[PDB]
């Protein structure tokens, strides 16, 4: 007694042409996934008829001139791959092979790209299974790498690339999924890969191509794990020689992007700022196959500084294979270069330095670029924090500073607001409770630029925002992890109206957790009856009511 | 299945003539769930008390005499660093990567073992350092100068940081050398407390961020060692007249809470919850186990006991390790995940350079993209599919 | 004393003389009943030092061990009962019939001082029943290893019947006893979370650090669960031994009339 | 900070023969914050004690030894329905969108306002139902007969049930009419209470899930009406001798709790919080502001007194409307997101129809779409954006 | 092993197996698997839940508290935090 799934399988399958098939593959799909039990069942019954009638007919379609066919047989592989367990493992041997000719033949993108979905979970399944890689994935993988290449590689200098960026992207996603499991196979593919994802690391204005973000984060997430296949175990200098080469690059074009500002900035680490020439537009960039490729213009070093601080953020946001000297001090005096030239308040163009030389087009354009730029780096903070985690309460003090300094400069733009708080959250919740007087006082319009988004998009001064949730985030953190000894006594109300009036239940449990200290001695009265009466079923406010009233 | 492991250390010379068990090894890890079983040994170690650290990379001992601690990879089954202090260490915990290390000369290192960064602080204490407790936030430092001193971690490490370092808050009601601390892991201000054990047989528990004394108890002995329960309900104390102490905080009578009557009265506590035989000695050091129903006290003839506090007054030995055990720590048995994982541990070192952070990078799958889901989703999602279907049907 | 008390225990637990090991544990016994503070080892060291000698060949000391099981506290024996119950199941389990029937007086003992702990500890139930029915001969198990496939055989001491058939009417009308509820505590919900648990043997029901347990050895603490259980696997065999004991007649007979209250009580 | 506004209904004749006010209005609706001012008003009800209830959408107001509820569209100011109901009203509250009502020969009917059900239960009690509370799983009525039923809203409530309905619990400990009930916010099982006001002098604090009478009240007079702090803290008591009694439950000596005493051992109040002269009179309800720091009372001879309970201020007249204040409502400042909206109700109808639920759908979004982001979004959002450059550039 | 959806939405389940469900009709053995299921999958939620949800035997005494676990798993916690509210002053 076979599974009518089964059955409606084969008799679909038999039945239904194949320029059809591809319509009738989403039930297909959900019926082999119901199909767990003869699929898995190892190597007469009617239940053992059909499968193999069912595999054999999967290979037909495979290896079949139906295209149809072939997209039907990807989903099908796909399918029994993730249901069948380890025996649709080991036979799938000329599925494989199947697969990586889908990808060689002229079939569209949609098969192809399933095609290389399905390849990457099979060589992911394969690594349970210590065999399956000496004999399945080790002689095929070779292959799949070498039409992954040819797929994505340039035809010729003047000639665009045939295959779409988001079919690259696949491409490089797949890629980076694989060399972390097999660096030794690919290996000696890891010199058309770093010519290949050239242009897609730090993309600019002046490259005439719009490069998808998706395609930026897995080139640059491949580029980083490429050192994965560094010969006699060369990974870690690897990784530590190209994040310097990032930090280095990242200084020429802050460089060029900064020629304008006259900078008091000093490095620890000992980099000297290249003079940079007065005439002519800022330019910088090469035909070298190490550097980037050249760019030109003041707004597209921007993006170039931008795509080298997203990449430097790619690095913490990519694993390691063995232990890395993580350059901390160059990374914070980076930031600390580029978080020291700020956008001016309304009119205090001429109280900031600049040079003569530069024109006030060129300057606008600067002042009018600094925010991304900043916003970058506080997102490298917040990759570096996650990261890290308690390791950088010894970076805890200078990213407060650039935090605050970052915010006030710009404090209209909802995105750099959006990132402060975040920030804030992540620094607070790191090393918050030993803040000095100082700290907290200047931390102060950071609380009421929240409190102010809050109230804003509560009505008691709209509808939800990045920023009005992100500040929901951190308000909670100013009662839980803030010295409230520091606190003025206008912000501890400012924190609870708000908190009562957008109804924030964790912001509320944490007000009645910390009462606040004035100079004098006297008990300010809590928000408990405002929480009580508006969340009174809840579990935590039960027990505040019956632990705090006692 | 869940296994709750242990880490003993030993110090001093051996007390019997047996040929089973070897002199020169110094560090033993067991299992205590579901029965006693020595998974491994480590080699030429003699620990005194509270200078022994566990985590789940390496164990750290100091040396009795020698100003060394001996790095152990738990990883690897060796003694992977010999590293050299510049002064006598009395006592040493671990926080996250970073080891805090107390001086006979008063003085705390901070060394962080993967930037093989080392902050020394000014010796605030005119004699030895006995005891220190650490948190995330805070540094307690109990010592025979009848002094605890309260320090900011943020504040004692920093970069390029020349100002001398100063304890926040001193607390000195006491008024003999400390022998214990244990810190409640709450960093709530208004929630946290601290409870100390000193010679001058009183156990003061404390709020350590606002300095005040909330609790003073008395025992007919001085403690010689303490652990709080996990869920902070009890104090469970050794005491130098072979006898286990338990103080529950919350009962009847409560030490703290809103029943609690004033911080001025001095509880006295003279009933024992256990006590143990002259032939097996005082115990020497106390830990609780992952649930808090057992604890372990290990005592200097050799033994170590295990107390079930609600079955059996009566402690039950597991072993004897032929030398005065004078560390028990136990470890979590669930797997916490680390974005970073320390294999390798740099020497401390006194000269210019960039601050570097040495580890390995764990995956932790931050990045998300599209494909995932469909590379880790059963078959693959309907929309995926049927946008497949789309753009296969459309030339 | 407590010096001559552990050479005494240690004498007991390991000499080659049955006439010296029954004067020590005599002594123990005489001790322990004067005072039960002199005990320097604890309840617990005593009965994991005298739980391996219940096995013994001498019945005269299998009579020392159980007074000095009866000299021994209740309170103390409770916590500890798996251990106690485990022996038990050996000395049901060992050959001798003089071993089966004082292991049948210690484990009346054991059900005298703690009924509920026995009746609900980790395989306290089934496994009890499986020592019952194994050495009362109505196992199922049995009989389906006796009975041969196609062929046909022809079909097939009172004091001892008795005395198991009273043994395992008292096990299951005590795992079967009537429950009422405590009254109210005011202050029991908050120090439940706020103190220590003052329950023998907490966090047994997760067993998180603990082999995993089948049906045998699984807790049933309830009397609902228990009858469930014993309704589901063991109602018709032992059903089928008291109507076989009821026709045997005598005072295995009479054992069978408590039983027979008992699973009628049971059936209530 | 907040614009409180409270609802009050008058009952009687006009004691004063010429006032200000008119002799028909009957519902009055006031803001209390930041001035006091009558916002509207409600033309013809006689409404007695515990018969008002005010929700987002509608008013209602049971009658004096009347069948009828009036009920007041809110949103539109007039008078939209006089449903009858079989008995006459003692007593009714308003709990989602079901008007609980306890009658006068001691049944409990349910009227759901969406649907036109109106389920009856069987007598119960042999009197009047006196007053009515309601959880939102459970719904206690105590009647004139010393008892106390507890019912459950889902075999209340149940479409089919034809089987008779029965309380599941009798709170029983009274001796006289019980006069007051008021319930904690809590619903779980073992954190919640009820707090009930009788004829005997007495108040008992119950656990209404378990049926243990947990503390025992004596007031010097039989209380007229309770009020809870919101924070659950303080009982605020009207009593026969015109005074208002603060019973502070966890207090300097907890009421309930683990310093309690027995439950047996019954607590009595003498110390008045507020006195009211002899032609103010006793108070004939009250309740307590959103906040808590404030408190109203009704009093027969028309004026509305406001104290202040954390200043301890004497209490102050706001307005006197010439007849009995039988009713004060409180609003919420705050506006809950319902997710329909009654604007019309359904008269009770029993007939063979399908089970009609009549409200009106608010828009909340329920569905998402990567359109609506484009919409929400100021400007586009740059994964959008880049699409569509890229279908655009794509030929 | 990742998240599945059918896994997600019975994480979002177990604390309501707890908080809305009538525990003195609960089998222990299921009660016992909830607990299990909520130390071994750190639901801080569900640990939450059923301390302040405890399970009544027959006899009438409360079973003992996952507590322990909870302060173990999450330390500084809202969870842990709200419980230490005895301490505040």
């Amino acid at each position: 007694t076979a599974p009518p799934d089964l059955r409606v399988v084969c008799h679909r399958l038999a039945s239904t042409p194949v320029d059809s098939l591809p319509r009738l593959c989403p039930l297909l799909i959900n019926h082999v996934l119901r199909c767990g039990g003869p699929l898995s069942e190892p190597q007469t019954s009617e239940t053992a008829m059909l499968v193999h009638k069912f595999r054999t007919h999967i290979t037909s379609l495979l290896t079949g001139k139906s295209p149809a066919g072939r997209f039907t047989a990807v989903c099908l592989i796909k399918a029994v791959i993730d249901v069948g367990g380890w025996e649709s493992l080991r036979s799938a041997e000329p599925w494989i092979r199947g697969l990586i000719g889908v990808l060689q033949k002229p079939d569209p993108l949609s098969s192809k790209e399933l095609s290389i979905v399905t390849l990457t979970k099979l060589y992911i399944l394969l690594q349970d299974y210590q065999t399956l890689i000496r004999e399945m994935a080790t002689p095929t993988l070779p292959g799949y790498a070498t039409a992954c290449l040819q797929l994505i590689k340039p035809p010729a200098s003047g000639r665009p690339l045939k295959v779409p960026l988001n079919f690259v992207d696949t491409v490089a996603w797949s890629l980076s999924k694989l060399v972390v499991l097999y660096s030794t196979t690919m290996r000696p593919f890891s010199g058309q890969i770093k010519s290949a994802l050239r242009p897609y690391i730090a993309p600019t204005s002046s490259d005439n191509v719009v490069v998808p973000q998706s395609l930026k984060e897995n080139s640059r997430n491949l580029l980083i794990l490429l050192t994965y296949t560094a010969p006699k175990n060369g990974s870690s200098d690897e990784w530590v020689k190209a994040i310097r080469a990032t930090i280095l690059d990242c200084h020429t074009t802050a460089d060029q992007v900064f020629r304008a500002v006259r900078e008091s900035w000093e490095s620890t680490t000992g980099y000297h700022i290249q003079p940079v020439n007065a005439t002519g537009e800022p330019s910088g960039g090469g035909d070298s196959v190490d550097e980037l490729p050249p760019w030109s213009g003041l707004q597209a070093g921007a993006e170039r500084l931008t795509g080298l601080l997203e990449y430097l953020t790619a690095y913490f946001n990519n694993p390691t294979r063995a232990p890395v000297n993580v350059p901390l001090g160059e990374l914070l005096d980076l930031t600390t270069r580029l978080t020291l030239v700020i956008p001016p308040s309304l009119g205090a163009e001429d109280s900031i330095e600049t040079n003569p030389a530069i024109g006030r087009d060129e300057k606008a354009e600067l002042w009018s670029a600094l925010p991304d730029i900043h916003h970058a780096v506080l997102r490298l903070h917040c990759a570096i924090i996650r990261r890290l985690e308690a390791n950088a309460i010894p970076l805890a003090t200078d990213i407060i500073d650039q935090m605050v300094r970052v915010s006030t400069a710009s404090k209209q733009l909802p995105s750099v607001r959006e990132t402060a708080y975040i920030l804030a959250k992540e620094i607070l919740l790191l090393a918050g409770s030993t803040l000095p007087k100082l700290t907290v006082d200047i931390l102060i319009p950071l609380i009421q630029s929240s409190c102010h988004d809050i109230l804003t998009a509560a009505g008691h001064a709209s509808t939800a925002s990045p920023v009005s949730q992100a500040a929901s985030a951190l308000l909670p953190t100013f009662f839980t992890h803030l010295p409230q000894k520091h606190l003025p006594p206008d912000i501890r109300g400012l924190l609870d109206r708000t908190a009562i009036l957008s109804h924030n239940q964790s912001a509320m449990l944490a007000s009645c957790l910390h009462p606040y200290r004035d100079s004098r001695g006297r008990y300010y009265p809590s928000i408990l009856p405002f929480l009580v009466r508006r969340f009174p079923r809840d579990e935590s406010v039960e027990v505040l009511r019956s632990n705090l009233v006692k | 299945m869940l296994t709750e492991e242990f880490v003993s250390a030993i110090c001093g010379p051996p007390l019997s003539s047996n040929t089973a068990i070897a002199k020169d090894v110094g560090i033993y890890c067991h299992t205590l769930s579901p029965s006693y079983s020595v998974k491994s040994t480590f080699k030429k170690s003699s620990v005194p008390v509270n200078c022994l650290a566990v985590s789940d990379t390496h164990i750290f001992a100091g040396q009795h005499e020698k100003a060394y601690v001996h790095v152990y990879s738990r990883l690897r089954g060796n003694q992977e660093a010999f590293v050299a202090l510049p002064e006598r260490i009395r006592c040493l915990i671990l926080i996250g990567d970073i080891l805090v290390v107390g001086t006979t000369e008063g003085r705390l290192m901070l060394w962080e073992i993967c930037t093989g960064r080392l902050v020394s602080t000014p010796a605030r204490h005119v004699q030895a350092v006995s005891c220190v407790a650490a948190t995330p936030s805070h540094v307690l430092t109990g010592s025979d100068d009848s002094d605890i001193h309260v320090w900011s971690l943020s504040q004692l490490l920093e970069l390029d940081s020349a100002a001398e370092h100063e304890p926040l808050r001193t607390l000195a009601n006491h008024r003999a050398a400390i022998t214990a601390l244990a810190v409640s892991p709450s960093d709530s201000a208004d929630t946290n407390f601290c409870v100390s054990a000193s010679k001058d047989k009183s156990c003061i528990i404390w709020n350590y961020q606002t300095g005040d004394a909330l609790r003073t108890l008395i025992f007919p002995g001085y403690p010689l060692c303490m652990s709080l329960d996990p869920s902070s309900r009890a104090i469970f104390v050794s005491c130098e007249d072979s006898s286990l102490y338990v103080a529950e905080m919350f009962g009847e009578k409560p030490l703290l809470g809103p029943g609690s009557e004033d911080p001025s009265t001095v509880v006295q506590i003279s009933t024992p919850f256990g006590a143990t035989q002259p032939d097996v000695g005082p115990a020497s050091c106390l830990s609780v186990s992952y649930d808090g129903t057992m604890l372990l006290t290990g005592h200097p003839r050799g033994q170590i006991m295990r107390w079930d506090i609600s079955e059996n007054k009566s402690p039950v030995e597991l072993a004897n390790l032929n030398a005065a055990v004078t560390n028990l720590i136990f470890v979590s048995p669930f797997l916490t995940s680390k974005p970073t994982k320390t294999v390798n541990i740099i020497k401390p070192s006194q000269a210019e350079r960039a601050y570097t952070f040495t580890a390995q990078f764990e995956p932790m799958s931050f990045t998300k993209s599209r494909l995932d889901s469909l590379l880790n989703a059963t078959g693959f999602p309907a929309d995926a599919l049927e946008s497949a279907i789309v753009a296969f049907y459309q030339p | 004393s407590a010096e001559l008390f552990k050479q005494n225990l240690t004498l007991a637990v390991n000499a080659k003389s049955d006439n010296q090991r029954r004067d020590a544990l005599a002594y123990v016994t005489n001790q322990l009943s004067a005072n039960p503070a002199n005990n320097p080892v604890g309840t617990v060291g005593v009965l994991t030092k005298v739980l391996p000698l219940i096995t013994d060949g001498a019945s005269s000391v299998r009579v020392q061990l159980l007074k000095l099981f009866r000299t021994l506290p209740p309170q103390e024996v409770r916590p500890h009962a798996e251990k106690i119950l485990l022996y038990i199941r050996g000395g049901m389990t060992h050959l001798s019939n003089d071993v089966r029937t004082d292991t049948l007086n210690v484990l009346d003992w054991l059900l005298e001082v703690a009924g509920d702990e026995v009746v609900s500890c980790p395989g306290g139930w089934l496994k009890t029943l499986n020592s019952f029915s194994s050495m009362l001969g109505w196992n199922p198990n049995v009989s389906s290893a006796m009975t041969t496939k196609g062929w046909t055989s022809a079909p097939k001491g009172p004091e001892s019947q008795a005395k198991q058939i009273q043994v395992l009417a008292k096990f299951l009308q005590t795992g079967f006893r009537p429950e009422e509820p405590l009254p109210y505590k005011p202050r029991a919900y908050w120090d439940n979370i706020y103190r220590l648990p003052t329950t023998p043997n907490p966090f047994a029901y997760l067993n998180l650090f603990g082999l995993p347990r089948d049906e045998d050895s699984e807790m049933y603490p309830d009397r609902m669960s228990r009858l469930r259980v014993f309704d589901m696997k063991w109602r018709a065999a032992i059903t089928s031994g008291m109507e076989t004991a009821k026709k045997e007649g005598g005072t295995v007979g009479r054992a069978a009339a408590i039983l027979d209250k008992a699973l009628k009580a049971s059936l209530e």
